[PDB]
């Protein structure tokens, strides 16, 4: 006799390429000044059904997303001239906030090693979007 | 669907920045005092859906106090800051509670002693003792470093949703679809010098 | 827009417009509310706008309108009542009176309206306040007879009597004078037999209601001050231990009454009160085993479920049992019959012990260290309570939290990983938690020992494995260092260790090898006193310490560079001195193979391992040896030094890191070694002060060719980095020196020659505040020696350093700071640099005093205050000369009115005590006729005028301009209490405090001053 027993993220579909922390930053035009968007881990994202390469970044604690985008072919790192460890670049269409909008941001790392890492993955990501 | 929330303390204890930090994830080092009070809108994802609350963030220096209690009204849940290097703003938390619970008789309060970051404490840790009596929830803060920053919001959302395993969760991630750049790097990194 | 239409006073009062925008402010959004809001701030702060307060009381359909409109009367009450004429003040009391009186009266606005009526409450309190009972006599007796007529009246009149309380007794000494607050005392204190005998009456004559609560809410308030018959020659004890203890709705209130009462002013040698004492807390504990849990309650179960009000309800018993049994558990030691209560009062304690709520765990814990303490001390106490502190050792050693030296925690993806910051809030909790379980240790050395062991035996049997089991436990076995015997603690730490080394030869993979080593690290850097008893386990310590700087796990590997410090802090002895059976100190073994050993740490690391060799080196004492020693540990630095000088005489990235790291070891080591360190210093001296030079003229030339912008950028700031370790350096060294006469004979001219002038032709953004630091360290420690030295340092830095501070209060953030640290310690050691200095900048020395005292920030505000009062001790001390004179009537009414200025306008509250001061010590130079010459002009007042009356007529003048409102009586009447009091710093600021309440009203009471 057989008692009877007692009684969504959206990334399950993708292969994480690369993981690291980092700060991020906006840049504010008017005020011409950076501005802290988010800390916490950036990841690039594969999605296996498309073979397309995106930035995702969430804050430490709260979860909340501070960067969702494609990681554009066209896009190019260039350094910022106050640090060794950190790219800036312009992205046409970033969705952390909701609705497609642009932004220059900035992405500092805990040495000058993970910025250098960050810069080839992100070109070999480039080159994945391109196929 | 959402929830006020008040947050009173004296003026320059960290109450917008803290706010702002969690809107924008921006930290504001300039000191702006703000006039009467800014209401901000502020969601947070938990694992029992969407909390919202509507984030009244008033004045603290009596000069540009506005309404003052004015505000409480209808308040459903309050955060009460004061700043660990300045001793003075911890003797005046019980006049902000004083005047808070005239108001609002029985809410969630979370006390905080905010820029726990900087080397000189005045308040010792062992001196913080107001929220016992009170049944405050107490939390040592850092707006700038985000000590604990997610702490204050936690406990509420706990408390008036009525939910102890209540947690933060991660949003769904939907798919995504000139030469001010060059202002953009030619325009100095902030704090060079943090670990990050 | 529409909603500005409030705004214009020349029209009538559209009472439907003003429920719209307040509509909008509190149930609208985004612009509109933003909108409204200003609006109606406006419209509250227009000084005609209580003359629109009745109005809006009678015609407004929004609850919000109406309270709004009683915020107005608020501010008219507090701060111009006596401005009004008299009819204008018998109408605001009546329509505020008859408000209050017609929304009790009806049912539904009562029920429903809370918040309203409680700000009407208020708003006649802060009436009372002014008018009471002086022109209100009949106030209490009239409020007694209207409660027996409602119910609803009667509860009000208990919300209107508690806020009442609150105001004259909780919070009116910051907020009226000392003779205000004693009349309003003395006036409740007089009728409060007659408030005592209705609250009484109410508690008797019901059981739940909103009435009781309020009552006791009320009472509450009471126990704060009324004398304790009211409290014990009543039956009042007897209902509130009883009664109100049953009802859920009443039990809330009562047991923090209860928690007040236990604080009363009570007699210690009357048995019957004693009586009483224990009757009421045996009652209540009764009440909670019978109708709340019994003693067995799992309470943290119930406090984690958060059902209603249990977390609260938990809290509040907490603080009832810690406030009572901390004051009176010796009531219940002696007795035999009250034994079984004290210990189920205990056993309560217990229980709410193990509820997980940190602030609700530090108010236990504090309890337990109040209990120990006493059990440690008082002769045939601890037995009684041997059960209790049993249990007492469970709950602590399970909550153990982790200790500041634990540098590896568990992530959310379970990897055991090294701690992204520091645990800063529980500093304080651990050492509550080993304060308590060291007491609890000592009381009973055989039964921690047994829980230690047998919780060990759990972990390596496998039974209760886990990380969290094998870390609080070894983090509490770390805590108790000290309280065994040698013996003892010999056999403990040998069963422990081995323990913990079978626990890492079980437990494999990098996670339970890092929680292990962890754990260990911990324990052996906890038993100091051991390693010096065992030199083989000793030296095999620190052998493992140094595979671990070679981890690939970046926690252990900083946990290893700690825990070998704190070691050598206490055994460094063991280091220098060859063992038996060795070869050589273990030392010279250490140096040898320093290159090696930390060839994979982070280069801060590099330097913790520096610093911890130069600690060891300080204890040889015979000279010749330590300078050998000191030689080879710089072995390494100096070559590099050595062949970067070189090269240098003949600057990429790579080189200037080389440069920093160099002279970070030496920081390092001069740390630790101080006053020894000279020999090393003197190695490097005159070539690291040209390398700053170098350092120096590349930054310039990059400023230079670059722009301003060249600061922010990774080459520049390393070459800062260079010119900061090198000021830091001297700074430390000269902190430490012990013979002065090297220091100012071979270090410091060529110290200035180098840093002042650079620092002077540097454009603001290019210089180093470090370099105030360094001078001020100099001045500090051989000041008294080279007062032209400090002279050149004053040229150097003052006006050019005032010139970057003195447009705002942020800017140089650190320049500020370091640069009134460096004037203080001038005017402290050197006066006679000051002196020196021509009349226009011994001016700006005076206004950068006063810029300073104006500054919110802390670290400039008191240094300011300092050098102000140091200042003024500085000229009293030269007595009667041309200077002295000179000097007061130059600036004597300047650092008064100054002074003045920063006492009276409410941004400098910080700063009232060292203020208060210093107009103290002023004002009394004039009484003490220490000034010597007249202070006024020469014909603005009679001749021979003293300075005493002429200092009254000054400040009088200045106070009727600055505060207008005032009356004239009420500023003689305040100058002639504070010119009275200027020997008696306690009463003089009180006299203070006064004016300051006064200044904020109208018609502030003159007599006021004359307060004893
Ligand atoms: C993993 C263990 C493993 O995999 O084998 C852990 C994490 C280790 O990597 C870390 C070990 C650490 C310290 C040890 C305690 C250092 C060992 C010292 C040692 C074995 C010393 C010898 C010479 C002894 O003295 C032995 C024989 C003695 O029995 C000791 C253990 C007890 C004493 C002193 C007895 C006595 O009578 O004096 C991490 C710092
Ligand atoms: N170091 C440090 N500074 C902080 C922290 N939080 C805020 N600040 C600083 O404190 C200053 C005042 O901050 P702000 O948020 O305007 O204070 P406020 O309580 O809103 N003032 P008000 O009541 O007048 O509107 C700002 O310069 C801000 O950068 C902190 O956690 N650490
Ligand atoms: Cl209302
Ligand atoms: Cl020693
Ligand atoms: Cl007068
Ligand atoms: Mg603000
Ligand atoms: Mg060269």
């Amino acid at each position: 006799i057989h008692f009877e027993p007692v009684v969504k993220t959206m990334e399950e579909d993708e292969e994480v390429l690369y993981k690291v922390r980092a700060k991020l930053f906006r840049f504010d035009k008017d005020a011409k000044e950076w501005k802290e968007r988010g800390t916490g881990d950036c990841k690039f994202l594969k999605n296996k059904k498309t073979n397309k390469v995106r930035i995702l970044m969430r804050r430490d604690k709260t979860l909340k997303i501070c960067a969702n985008h494609i990681i554009a072919p066209e896009y190019t790192l260039k350094p910022n001239v106050g640090s060794d460890r950190s790219w800036v670049y312009a992205c046409t269409a970033d969705i952390a906030e909701g609705e497609a909008e642009a932004f220059t941001f900035a992405i500092r790392f805990g040495s000058k090693e993970n910025a250098d890492k960050f810069k080839e993955e992100f070109e070999k990501a480039q080159e994945i979007n391109k196929k | 669907v959402q929830f006020k929330l008040v947050l009173v303390g004296d003026g320059g204890t960290g109450k917008t920045t803290f706010v702002k930090r969690h809107l924008t994830g921006e930290f504001e080092k300039k000191y702006v005092a703000t006039l009467g009070v800014e209401v901000h809108p502020l969601v947070f994802h938990t694992n029992r859906g969407p909390i919202k609350f509507n984030v009244w963030d008033t004045a603290g220096q009596e000069k540009f106090g506005g309404l003052r209690d004015g505000y409480y009204i209808q308040a459903q849940c309050a955060i009460i800051m004061f700043d660990v290097t300045s001793r003075v703003t911890y003797k005046n938390v019980p006049n902000w509670h004083r005047d808070l619970v005239r108001v609002c008789e029985n809410i969630p309060i979370v006390l905080c002693g905010n820029k726990v970051d900087i080397k000189d404490r005045k308040v010792k840790a062992k001196s913080i003792v107001f929220h016992r009596k009170k049944n405050l929830q107490y939390y040592d803060i850092s707006a700038k470093s985000n000590y604990n920053f997610e702490k204050p919001f936690l406990w509420l959302a706990r408390k008036l949703i009525g939910d102890p395993n209540l947690e933060f969760v991660a949003m769904p991630a939907l798919a995504p679809p000139e030469h001010d750049l060059e202002v953009a790097q030619t325009t100095a990194l902030p704090d060079e010098d943090d670990d990050l | 827009g529409a909603m500005e239409g409030i705004l214009d006073f020349s029209n009538d009062l559209d009472i439907a417009l003003l429920d719209q925008v307040v509509s909008t402010f509190y149930q609208g959004s985004g612009v509109q509310q933003k909108q409204a809001q200003e609006i109606l701030t406006k419209f509250q702060d227009n000084p005609d706008a209580w003359q629109k307060a009745d109005q809006i009381l009678q015609f407004s359909t929004n609850p919000q309108s109406k309270f709004i409109a009683l915020s107005i009367l608020d501010k008219l009450i507090t701060r111009k009542w006596k401005l009004l004429p008299n009819d204008h003040r018998i109408g605001i009391r009546n329509f505020v009176v008859g408000m209050i009186i017609s929304m009790c009266q009806d049912d539904e606005v009562f029920k429903t309206q809370k918040n309203l009526i409680n700000k009407s409450d208020l708003t006649l309190v802060q009436i009372l306040k002014q008018e009471w009972p002086q022109n209100w006599p009949e106030f209490i007796p009239e409020l007694i007879g209207s409660s027996s007529s409602s119910v609803n009246v009667c509860e009000n009149n208990m919300i209107v009597l508690k806020l009442l309380s609150e105001e004259v007794f909780d919070f009116s000494a910051e907020q009226m004078t000392q003779a205000k607050a004693l009349h309003l005392k003395n006036s409740m204190s007089k009728e409060f037999e007659q408030i005592f005998k209705l609250c009484f009456q109410v508690l008797e004559q019901g059981s739940s209601s909103s009435l009781i609560v309020a009552t006791l809410e009320s009472l509450l308030r009471y126990l704060h001050w009324i004398p304790y018959r009211y409290i014990y020659e009543t039956n009042i004890l007897e209902l509130l231990s009883t009664k109100f203890m049953t009802s859920p709705d009443t039990r809330a209130i009562t047991l923090k009454c209860l928690t007040e009462v236990s604080n009363l002013k009570i007699p210690q040698d009357n048995d019957l009160i004693k009586r009483q004492t224990v009757l009421f807390f045996q009652n209540t504990l009764q009440q909670i085993a019978t109708s709340v849990m019994p003693v067995t309650a799992d309470l943290k179960a119930t406090y984690a479920n958060a059902n209603g009000n249990d977390q609260s309800f938990l809290q509040d018993l907490a603080m009832f049992l810690t406030t009572y049994l901390a004051r009176n558990r010796a009531l219940l030691e002696s007795d035999e019959s009250l034994r079984e209560l004290l210990l189920n009062a205990h056993q309560y304690l217990i229980q709410l012990s193990k509820i997980e709520e940190r602030e609700l765990f530090k108010t236990t814990l504090d309890y337990w260290h109040n209990l120990v303490a006493d059990l440690f001390y008082e002769p045939l106490k601890k037995h009684i309570y041997e059960e209790i502190c049993s249990q007492l050792r469970l709950v602590i050693i399970e909550n153990m939290v982790r200790p500041e030296e634990v540098l590896v925690v568990e992530n959310d993806e379970g990897e055991i990983v090294r701690e992204f910051v520091k645990e800063s809030d529980t500093i304080q909790l651990y050492k509550s938690e080993r304060e308590v379980l060291v007491y609890l240790t000592h009381l009973n050395v055989i039964d921690t020992e047994e829980i230690m062991i047998s919780k060990l035996a759990r972990q390596i049997d496998g039974s209760e494995w886990s990380w969290h089991n094998i870390n609080t436990l070894s983090w509490a076995i770390g805590s108790i260092s000290g309280t065994m015997s040698e013996d003892t603690e010999k056999r403990f730490v040998v069963t422990v260790i081995k323990d913990l080394l079978d626990l890492c030869v079980k437990k494999r993979g990098k996670d339970n090898a890092a929680v292990v080593a962890s754990d260990i690290m911990y324990v052996v850097g906890q038993y100091p006193r051991f390693l010096k008893a065992h030199w083989n386990f000793l030296r095999t310590v620190i052998l493992k310490l140094f595979e671990f700087m070679h981890e690939t796990h970046e926690g252990v590997q900083d946990m290893a560079c700690d825990t070998f410090i704190k070691i050598v802090q206490k055994c460094k002895y063991h280091f220098v001195i060859q063992q038996p059976r060795e070869s050589e100190p273990f030392i010279q073994t250490i140096i040898r193979d320093i290159q090696k050993t930390t060839a994979d740490l982070q280069p801060q690391q590099v330097h913790t391992f520096y610093k911890a060799c130069g600690i060891i080196i300080s204890e040889e004492r015979s000279v010749a040896e330590r300078n050998r020693l000191l030689s080879d540990l710089m072995q390494l630095p100096n070559m590099a030094w050595d062949t970067i000088v070189e090269q240098s005489t003949a600057l990429d990235s790579e080189t200037v890191k080389i440069i920093a790291n160099i002279i970070k070891t030496n920081v390092a080591v001069c740390t630790s070694m101080g006053a020894d360190f000279y020999p090393q210093l003197g190695h490097i001296y005159y070539n690291m002060l040209q390398l700053y030079r170098a350092v120096s003229s590349m930054i310039s030339a990059q400023v230079a060719a670059e722009g301003l912008i060249a600061t922010k950028t990774p080459k520049v700031r390393g070459l800062r980095t260079i010119k900061k370790e090198i000021l830091k350096l001297v700074e430390t060294y000269i902190s430490k020196a012990r013979n002065l006469d090297d220091v100012v004979k071979v270090l410091v001219e060529p110290l200035l020659n180098a840093v002042l002038e650079d620092y002077m032709n540097n454009v603001p953004d290019a210089r180093d505040a470090e370099v105030l630091n360094c001078m001020t360290t100099v001045v500090e420690k051989v000041g008294h020696m080279i007062p032209q030295g400090v002279i050149l340092i004053l040229q150097s830095v003052f006006e050019c350093t005032l010139d970057m501070i003195n447009k705002d209060f942020t800017e140089y953030p650190e320049h500020r700071v370091e640069f009134y640290k460096l004037l203080k310690v001038i005017n402290e050691k050197s006066f006679a640099a000051f002196l020196e200095l021509p009349p226009a900048a011994f001016k700006l020395f005076v206004d950068a005093i006063c810029w300073a005292f104006k500054h919110n920030n802390r670290d400039v505000e008191v240094n300011g205050l300092q050098i102000a009062l140091d200042l003024v001790k500085n000229i009293e001390r030269m007595g009667n000369v041309p200077f002295a004179n000179e000097f007061h009537k130059n600036y004597f009414f300047i650092f008064v009115s100054e002074t003045f200025f920063v006492l009276t306008d409410s941004d400098h509250k910080s700063g009232f005590s060292k203020q208060a001061l210093l107009l103290m010590k002023l004002i009394s130079l004039v009484y003490d006729n220490k000034i010597s010459v007249p202070l006024y002009q020469e014909a603005e007042v009679p001749q021979g005028t003293s300075n005493q009356v002429y200092l009254s007529q000054y400040l009088a003048n200045m106070l009727s301009n600055a505060f207008p409102h005032l009356t004239s009586e009420q500023i003689a009447s305040f100058l002639s209490a504070l010119t009275k009091q200027c020997k008696d710093l306690v009463v003089f600021k009180g006299t203070l405090r006064d004016f300051l309440v006064q200044i904020k009203e109208v018609g502030g009471d003159p007599t006021d001053y004359l307060f004893a």
